[PDB]
This record gives structure tokens, C-alpha cells and sequence, in this order.
RNA sequence: GAGUUAAAUUAUAACUAAGCUGUAAAAAGCCCUAGUUAAAAUAAAAUAACCCACGAAAGUGACUCUAAUAAUCCUGACACACGAUAGCUAGGACCCAAACUGGGAUUAGAUACCCCACUAUGCCUAGCCCUAAACCCAAAUAGUUACAUAACAAAACUAUUCGCCAGAGUACUACUCGCAACUGCCUAAAACUCAAAGGACUUGGCGGUGCUUCACAUCCACCUAGAGGAGCCUGUUCUA
């Protein structure tokens, strides 16, 4: 289905959120 | 049904009625039809299944020397019929 | 027991129930059915006479019919 | 037998005395059945308390003083104080929807006590304050 | 609050029985969908779930009355065969 | 089991035939019985139709069998009621005038008393609900609580007795002490009262 | 009378935004579903309550209680009697309305034509 | 915009009671509490609604009044105006709900689900931010039911016109322009890696998914006799 694209975007959004913050 | 509105004459408050001006001239065709293959000895099953006339049909039948099934039909009996029916067997020529 | 011939030299079926695939149990099935129409008609037929001379013979309990 | 269920309305003058008092005299008992506990008053015509009596008063302790037999228990108990005072009739006031509904009203009855007339008076906002949220168990 | 009171919800019990007056209260309240109300009340639903719950609700009431009209509709075809073994 | 489906149990009582007539209902109950032609199957050997013996005796003598010893059973159940009787005819002699018509010589009717008292009014079942078990009363069957008033007697008489003490003399004590109500296999019966009464609000788990 | 599917469901030929949003197509089945069992509940609640009141009261001994220890035999019967005969008659009772296996058959002889 | 309040709740007062809240079960918290009677403010709008209306969309359904819903009735952007909720700046309100935080419980751990307390905030006035599964995943205006079933779904198609789309990952990312934005929004690549990624369907297995039915040594409820404890006999592992 689908949701293996909204989850594969969720992690890269996610993980770039813990960038900025870090940085 | 779709494919009878060429054959309606109209509708009576919301029955149908048949044109049987076109009835008779099916039927003209349909007897003179049924009777020369039967000329011909031609072999010609009734068929019906409606559970009000099944034995005034297969009677019917009878009489005229022909076969009927007003029964269940088997899936396989017209197409398959070596396997059902036996070896040789020879198809009838008209179904009414 | 095996089946007999069903069909002639020129191949019509000797019986008229023979493409109902099972033409003795059917014709079983045909004639019983018009016997029940046959004493209906007979018993109709009897009302409108108001004559009863039948009696239900199916008690066959002292004989043992099954 | 012409009986209606509606009440007595106070405006008019029904021939209907229960114990030689009229229908407003009569006194109330009040219930408030919970999803934990099940909290039985009577008080007077005047709103004057006569007795109290509940599952947690009577015993019962924690997830027991929920269940029917709790409420069941605090009825006659309640019942059986208000006696002591001279009620016999009493108009029952149930407040709130819980599993002690049922056990309370017969409680009363089996405690030596009378009910006439039943009365639902749960708290049922009209659009007010914002409930909790929703529990995922 | 403001209303008078033992008018609304609101019964009187006869020949001394009060089970029976109970059950009569109840099924006023579920007629006017005040029991299901109060269960509803006890947790809050949000926007999105209330009207997903409402296109549920009307989608069962639909199917529902329209089934039961087609088995009332077909009931009077219940009787004996006249044409058994036909 | 050697015998099929149409087997049913025989009727042993005597006086069921020999007084038919003064019933109507009963008459069609055995008079079809063999009109159905319905095999019966063969007579147990432990029942018969004497008249000296009784249904209660012979379960209570089964239990206390161990292994294949229906002797060695028979015998100390008849020692049991022999003790009991012999304990009852001396406390008759002595007694007072008023004190002589209270005692009971009959051990059948001291054996049948003595668990009819024994027998307890609710059980308990446990019941997993939450991960965990709780004990909810139930009300047991007439049969369970006939049953487990024979098996407490067992067991008391069979653990708690000491080794020089014999059996059928240890089960006639207790039968007096049961008779009395003052048994300990009552106090074991008051005992699950007690936990049943405690556990009175678990009662809304059980489904039936 | 049945609520209104006129302008509900979402279609291209529809101004109106959706109102129903169905899980599964409203489509008239051939079968009706099983009646559903009804949950059991606590019997013979009221006459323990009462029987554990004379036990509390007198020591735990029946010597008073026989009035209680009865009725307590009594709905055990009762309840048993009711609780292994209404299995066997519900099926045949069918309050006025045909068992599901007579109603699966009675719409399998008029069914419903989804198709042309 | 202006005015207004039914039902519930709370400050608060009187009276009675010793407990009150809470869970599958508890603990913590409270005892300045709980029940009944009397009662502002703030906030939110049962039944009607099994109705499907208004607005361009996002949205709107307590009552009353005022003002009021473009175009003599095509398409159209990067231009002008608008845009739920969350978030920011300043002032005011705070019943109640409530991220964060603290305590209780659960667990191997639980900085989670469950329970209790309380803050931002949800609210009013003025300004900003301009993001959504902003999805009815179906663009606007005229039409046709002819031709014709990939699959699935909400049947198929024609005319005018605009926007968008050129394998997948890297990527709602780097660099660049504008912005009351400064952990932001919009615009949006490449190096490199792989020969696949992806839509729908069929059968099978499985499901701590639901409904119905059933275990006669059988899963529970329940019956009897035993193993695990000791010696001995014998068979494995390890040691040798
Ligand atoms: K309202
Ligand atoms: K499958
Ligand atoms: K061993
Ligand atoms: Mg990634
Ligand atoms: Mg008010
Ligand atoms: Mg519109
Ligand atoms: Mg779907
Ligand atoms: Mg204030
Ligand atoms: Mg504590
Ligand atoms: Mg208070
Ligand atoms: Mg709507
Ligand atoms: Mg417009
Ligand atoms: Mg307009
Ligand atoms: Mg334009
Ligand atoms: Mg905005
Ligand atoms: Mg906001
Ligand atoms: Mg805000
Ligand atoms: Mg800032
Ligand atoms: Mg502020
Ligand atoms: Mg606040
Ligand atoms: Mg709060
Ligand atoms: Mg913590
Ligand atoms: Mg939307
Ligand atoms: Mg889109
Ligand atoms: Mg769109
Ligand atoms: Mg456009
Ligand atoms: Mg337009
Ligand atoms: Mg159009
Ligand atoms: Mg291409
Ligand atoms: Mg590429
Ligand atoms: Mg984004
Ligand atoms: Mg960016
Ligand atoms: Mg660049
Ligand atoms: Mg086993
Ligand atoms: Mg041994
Ligand atoms: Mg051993
Ligand atoms: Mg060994």
C-alpha cells in the first residue's frame, strides 16, 4: 500500500527535525 | 427490459402491453419453423423450468412424440454431452 | 445391472426424458405425479357425486412396512 | 382503575394523600449512583437531611463498594435509620446513570421502606464544560 | 435549576410494585436516546469522530429499514409448495 | 463401553412391579419399555435388590477402597457401623429416664444424618479475569455437595489419625462428633462458609 | 420510512459534498446475519445476599437459616432449569420472525440483481 | 457588528455524614472533603438533525436586531484578496479540558498505554505566521448514453482552455530569489547507489481480529493413581 511512502517521507522529515535541532 | 421496448405497445398505468400485432407475426414464423424441422425428423426438446406447468409441459410432450426437460439442468449436458448422456449421442436440432 | 441401448440407428432417444439426464427417475417422478393428480381428479370427481368409497390403506403397522 | 403516570401537578387539588399527607409533603430520597460508589440520602419535605448512608459507610472498600450487592447493602441500611425516624412513603430521586441504579431502589423497599414515584435527575449539559478526553485501554 | 421540580423524568409507581415502574422510566429514557447521550458524555469525542459516527449510524439505519422492508415485502411467500415434486 | 446407545440402566427395585396397578401413568412407562423392544443391560454387581442395603453405603464404601479391595472395604464399613452401634447401646444403659428416649441406636440413620450436616451450602471457583484469579461463589449442585461431604470424611480420617488408632474406629468418632455438629469436618465446612461470605461482593465475575 | 439517498454519496455528477461515507457498498445482500447470543449474566443474586445476612448473624450455622439455605436451593434450581432449556426452543420459538436459515433461503429465491 | 441565556459546572453559604475520588485490580491524591438546598462570572452550544441548506475555499447549525451574499448569467497567472488547527508579539479572561513537568501503578527497563495534580494553551480585542490525508486524492465551462468492461474504486466519453507530469533512492534535502518568516515558508538540483521502485489482483499461511458452534481423558471447571524428594536398577549429557 501507500504507506510505504508516507513512512519512508516520515522518517526523513523526522530525522532532518533532529538535525536543525542538534545544529 | 431493455431489448423488449421495440416489442411494447405501451403501458397501462405502469403495466406493459405487448403488441401482438407483432406477436402474430413471430408466431406465424415460430410454427411454420417448428413444423419443418419436425418434417425433417428432427429431434426437439421442451425446455422450462417454471414450477406451475412443469407437468402439464412435459405431458404436452408426450403427446406430440417429443422429448422434454422441465427439470433441473445439469451444467455440462448441452456442451458436454458425450459425458453425460454416453458415447455417441446426437444433439437435438430445435429447443423450444 | 447394466443400461440398455437408449437410442436407435438414426440416434432418437427411445424415451422422451432422455435429455433430463436421468430418465428413469424422472419418469418414476412423471407418473407418480400423475397419479396423484389421477385420484385428485377421481376424488374431485367423487365429491361431486358425494360418493366416498376409499379408505386410507397406508396403516401397515401389524406388517412391518417400511 | 384509571391511574396516570404523570405526577400530581402542585397547581391543582388531587385527592390522592398517601399516609395523610399530600404529595409534595412527602419526603425525598436522594441517589446518586456512580461508576464507583453509590451515595444514598433521605431528606425531609423542608430539604432537612434525616439520614445518609453509603457502600463506602457500610463496609465495603475500593473496586467492592462498585458493585450491585454494595449499593444493594446501603439501601437497606439507609432505610432502616429512616424508619427509625417515623418515614414511611418516599419519593426517589436517582442522579446519574451507574451499576447501582437498580440495587439501590429495591434496597429501599427491602430496608422497610415505601417508594411512590421515581424520578431521573442525571445531569445532562445542553452544549457546557468539556469532559475528559477519551481512554485508550 | 430553575425548573419546577418532579415533573420531567418523572414516574409513579402502581399497586405497590416499583421494578415495573422502573423499567417503564428506562424505556422513555432509550426512546429519547438520553441513555446513549450520557454514555457519550462520559469521555469526550472529537469533530472528526462524531461525524465519522453519524455516517455509520445513518449508513446502518438505511440498510437496516431497507432489508426489513424486503422480509415483510416477501413474508406472504412462506407458504406450503402447492407444486412439491412438480 | 461394550454397551451401545440402546442399553439403558435396569430397574432393580422390586416393589416397582409388584404393585402397577394403582397407577395409570407409570403403567405406560414400563409396559413400553419392552414394547420398544429396548435391550437392558446386565446387573451391576454391586447393586441388588436386597432389601438391607442402601445407595449411600455402597458410594461410601467405593471411596474408601484403595485399589481392587472391595473386601477389605466391605469389611471396615462393616466394622464402622458395628463401632458406632456398640458405642450407642452403651451410652443408652447409661442414661436417665428422659435421657434413655434421645439416643439413636440406628447407625443407618446416624450415617445418613451425620452428612447430611457435612455437607456445605456454597463452593468456590476460581476465575481468571485481569491476569489474575479470583474466588467467586457458586451454587454447587446437589450431587457435588453430597460428594464432597464423603470426601472430607475420607480425608480427615485417613491424614490427622494417629498410627495405633484403626480406621473403622477413627471414622466412628467422627461420625458422633459430625452428628452432634461439633465435628472438625464442620468446623472445615464453616471454614468455606467463611471464605465464601468474605468474598460475597466477587459474585458479579461468574457468567451462569 | 428510509432516510433519503438522494445526493449523499460522493459521485461526479454531485454538487452537494459527501454526507455518508460508507465503509462497504450498500448493496443488498442474499443472506441475513445469525442471531447474536445474548451475554449471561449473575443469577441468584438476591437470595444470597439475604442467606449471607442470617449466616453473619448467627455464627455461620444453619440451625435459623433453613427459611434462607432453601430459597437459595431453590433459585439454583430455578436458574439451572431456565439456563439449559433456552438454548433448544430459542431456535424454533423465533419471537414471531423466521429463524436465519428459513430467511437465507426465503431471499435466495428472489435475490437481489446488482448486475445488468 | 450589537444585545441576550436555557441545561451543566465552580467561587461561596447553610445542614447532615466520615470518609471522598480512582481502576481489570490498586496505590497516590484529598479529608479546606462528600451529599442536599440557595447561586454570579468564564466557557461551550442536548433533542430538533432518519433534515442536507448557505459561502469562492478553509468553514457555519442557542436566541434577537442591524448591515448583507460580485457579474444580462465563458477560460485565465508568479498579480490583488482570503485561508481550519498548531505557533509568535502585547493587553484582558480562566468554569473546564490539557502537550510539558511531578507523584502512583505496570514492566527486565516504561523518561509509554492506565490513575491524580497543575502550566502553556484552547477564549475576547489588535497584529503576525500562510502550513494540512487544505482529499470528494476525481480542475473550469458546455454537453452525449453513442462507441465500449485492464484491474480496483465513485460507469464510459467529446469540444474549448489553463495548470501539472519524463525510472527509484538521495530529496517536503544542499545552494539561490522573495517573505513582519530567523529551529521558518516558498522555489528546488547534482555527485553517488541500484535494475529496479510502484498500482491492482489470485491462491496459501497466519492473526493476543469479530460472530456462531464444539473439546466425553478434555483446554477450563472438575475425578483417581503417580513423577520431581531417598536408596537401588538402567539410559543419556558432562568428566575420564
Ligand atoms: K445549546
Ligand atoms: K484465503
Ligand atoms: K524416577
Ligand atoms: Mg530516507
Ligand atoms: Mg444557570
Ligand atoms: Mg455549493
Ligand atoms: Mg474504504
Ligand atoms: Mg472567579
Ligand atoms: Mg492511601
Ligand atoms: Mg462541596
Ligand atoms: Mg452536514
Ligand atoms: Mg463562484
Ligand atoms: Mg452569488
Ligand atoms: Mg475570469
Ligand atoms: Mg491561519
Ligand atoms: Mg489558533
Ligand atoms: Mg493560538
Ligand atoms: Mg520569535
Ligand atoms: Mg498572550
Ligand atoms: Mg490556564
Ligand atoms: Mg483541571
Ligand atoms: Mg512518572
Ligand atoms: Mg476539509
Ligand atoms: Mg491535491
Ligand atoms: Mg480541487
Ligand atoms: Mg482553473
Ligand atoms: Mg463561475
Ligand atoms: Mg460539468
Ligand atoms: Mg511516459
Ligand atoms: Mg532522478
Ligand atoms: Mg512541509
Ligand atoms: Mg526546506
Ligand atoms: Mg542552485
Ligand atoms: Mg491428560
Ligand atoms: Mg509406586
Ligand atoms: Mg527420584
Ligand atoms: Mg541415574
Amino acid at each position: 500500500k501507500n504507506i510505504l511512502k508516507i513512512r519512508r517521507r516520515k522518517m526523513n522529515h523526522h530525522k532532518y527535525r533532529k538535525l536543525v535541532k542538534r545544529t | 427490459h431493455r431489448f423488449m421496448e421495440p416489442y411494447l405497445f405501451g403501458s397501462r398505468l405502469g403495466q406493459d402491453i405487448i403488441d401482438l400485432e407483432q406477436t402474430a407475426a413471430h408466431l406465424q414464423l415460430a410454427l411454420n419453423f417448428t413444423a419443418h424441422v419436425a418434417y425433417r425428423e428432427g429431434i426437439i426438446l421442451f425446455v422450462s423450468r417454471h414450477r406451475q406447468f412443469a407437468h402439464l409441459i412435459e405431458t404436452t410432450a408426450r403427446d406430440c412424440g417429443e422429448y422434454a426437460h422441465t427439470r433441473y439442468f445439469k451444467g455440462g449436458l448441452l456442451t458436454n454431452a458425450p459425458l453425460l448422456l454416453g458415447p455417441g449421442v446426437r444433439l437435438p436440432d430445435l429447443i423450444i | 445391472k447394466q443400461r440398455a441401448i437408449q437410442w436407435g440407428e438414426d440416434g432418437r432417444p427411445f424415451h422422451f426424458l432422455f435429455y433430463t439426464g436421468k430418465q428413469s427417475y424422472y419418469s418414476l417422478m412423471h407418473d407418480t405425479y400423475g397419479k396423484l393428480l389421477d385420484v385428485e381428479k377421481h376424488h374431485n370427481q367423487l365429491r361431486a357425486k358425494d360418493l366416498l368409497a376409499e379408505k386410507t390403506k397406508i396403516l401397515k403397522d401389524p406388517i412391518g412396512s417400511r | 382503575s384509571s391511574f396516570s403516570i404523570y405526577p400530581p401537578i402542585p397547581g391543582q387539588e388531587n385527592s390522592l394523600r398517601w399516609a395523610g399527607k399530600k404529595f409534595e409533603e412527602i419526603p425525598i430520597a436522594h441517589i446518586k449512583a456512580s461508576y464507583n460508589n453509590t451515595q444514598i440520602q433521605v431528606v425531609s419535605a423542608a430539604h432537612q437531611p434525616l439520614a445518609h448512608a453509603s457502600c463506602g459507610t457500610e463496609g465495603f472498600r475500593n473496586a467492592k463498594k462498585g458493585t450491585g450487592i454494595a449499593a444493594q447493602t446501603a439501601g437497606i441500611a439507609a432505610a432502616a435509620k429512616a424508619t427509625g425516624k417515623g418515614v414511611t412513603h418516599v419519593r426517589v430521586v436517582v442522579k446519574g446513570l451507574g451499576p447501582g441504579r437498580l440495587s439501590a431502589i429495591k434496597g429501599l423497599t427491602m430496608g422497610g421502606l415505601e417508594v411512590i414515584s421515581i424520578t431521573d435527575n442525571t445531569p445532562i449539559p445542553h452544549x457546557g464544560c468539556r469532559p475528559r478526553k477519551a481512554r485508550r485501554l | 435549576a430553575n425548573h419546577l421540580k418532579f415533573i420531567a423524568r418523572t414516574v409513579m409507581v402502581q399497586e405497590g410494585n416499583v421494578e415495573g415502574a422502573y423499567r417503564t422510566l428506562n424505556r422513555i429514557l432509550t426512546m429519547d436516546g438520553l441513555i446513549e447521550d450520557i454514555k457519550r458524555r462520559r469521555y469526550y469525542e472529537k469533530p472528526c469522530r462524531r461525524r465519522q459516527r453519524e455516517s455509520y449510524e445513518t449508513c446502518r439505519r438505511i440498510y437496516n429499514m431497507e432489508m426489513a422492508r424486503k422480509i415483510n415485502f416477501l413474508m406472504r411467500k412462506n407458504r406450503a409448495d402447492p407444486w412439491q415434486g412438480c | 463401553s461394550r454397551y451401545g446407545p440402546e442399553y439403558k440402566d435396569p430397574q432393580i427395585d422390586k416393589e416397582y412391579y409388584r404393585k402397577p396397578l394403582a397407577e395409570q401413568t407409570e403403567e405406560e412407562k414400563y409396559e413400553r419399555d419392552f414394547k420398544k423392544t429396548q435391550l437392558i443391560k446386565a446387573a451391576p454387581a454391586t447393586k441388588t435388590s436386597s432389601v438391607f442395603e442402601d445407595p449411600v453405603i455402597s458410594k461410601f464404601t467405593n471411596m474408601m477402597m484403595k485399589g481392587g479391595n472391595k473386601v477389605l472395604a466391605r469389611s471396615l464399613m462393616t466394622q464402622t457401623l458395628e463401632a458406632v452401634k456398640r458405642k450407642q447401646f452403651a451410652k443408652y444403659h447409661a442414661a436417665s429416664a428422659e435421657e434413655q428416649a434421645t439416643i439413636e441406636r440406628n447407625p443407618y440413620t446416624i450415617f445418613h444424618q451425620a452428612l447430611k450436616n457435612c455437607e456445605p451450602v456454597i463452593g468456590l471457583v476460581p476465575i481468571l479475569k485481569g491476569g489474575h484469579f479470583y474466588q467467586v461463589p457458586v451454587p454447587l449442585a446437589d450431587r457435588r455437595r453430597r460428594f464432597l461431604a464423603m470426601k472430607w470424611m475420607i480425608a480427615e480420617c485417613r491424614e490427622k489419625k494417629h498410627r495405633r488408632v484403626l480406621m473403622p474406629e477413627k471414622l466412628s468418632q467422627e461420625l458422633l462428633e459430625a452428628f452432634h455438629n461439633q465435628g472438625p469436618v464442620i468446623k472445615r465446612k464453616h471454614d468455606m462458609h467463611k471464605m465464601a461470605e468474605a468474598n460475597r461482593a466477587l459474585a458479579h465475575y461468574r457468567w451462569w | 420510512a428510509t432516510p433519503s439517498l438522494r445526493g449523499r454519496l460522493a459521485r461526479l455528477g454531485n454538487p452537494r459534498r459527501p454526507i455518508l461515507k460508507p465503509n462497504k457498498p450498500l448493496i443488498l445482500a442474499n443472506h441475513v446475519g445469525e442471531r447474536r447470543r445474548e451475554k449471561g449474566e449473575a443469577t441468584c443474586i438476591t437470595e444470597m445476599s439475604v442467606m449471607m445476612a442470617c449466616w453473619k448473624q448467627n455464627e455461620f450455622r444453619d440451625e435459623a437459616c433453613r427459611k434462607e439455605i432453601q430459597d437459595f436451593f431453590d433459585c439454583a434450581s430455578r436458574a439451572e432449569a431456565a439456563r439449559k432449556m433456552r438454548s433448544i426452543q430459542e431456535n424454533l420459538g423465533e419471537l414471531g420472525s423466521l429463524p436465519p436459515k428459513k430467511l437465507n433461503k426465503l431471499l435466495h429465491r428472489f435475490p437481489n440483481k446488482p448486475h445488468v
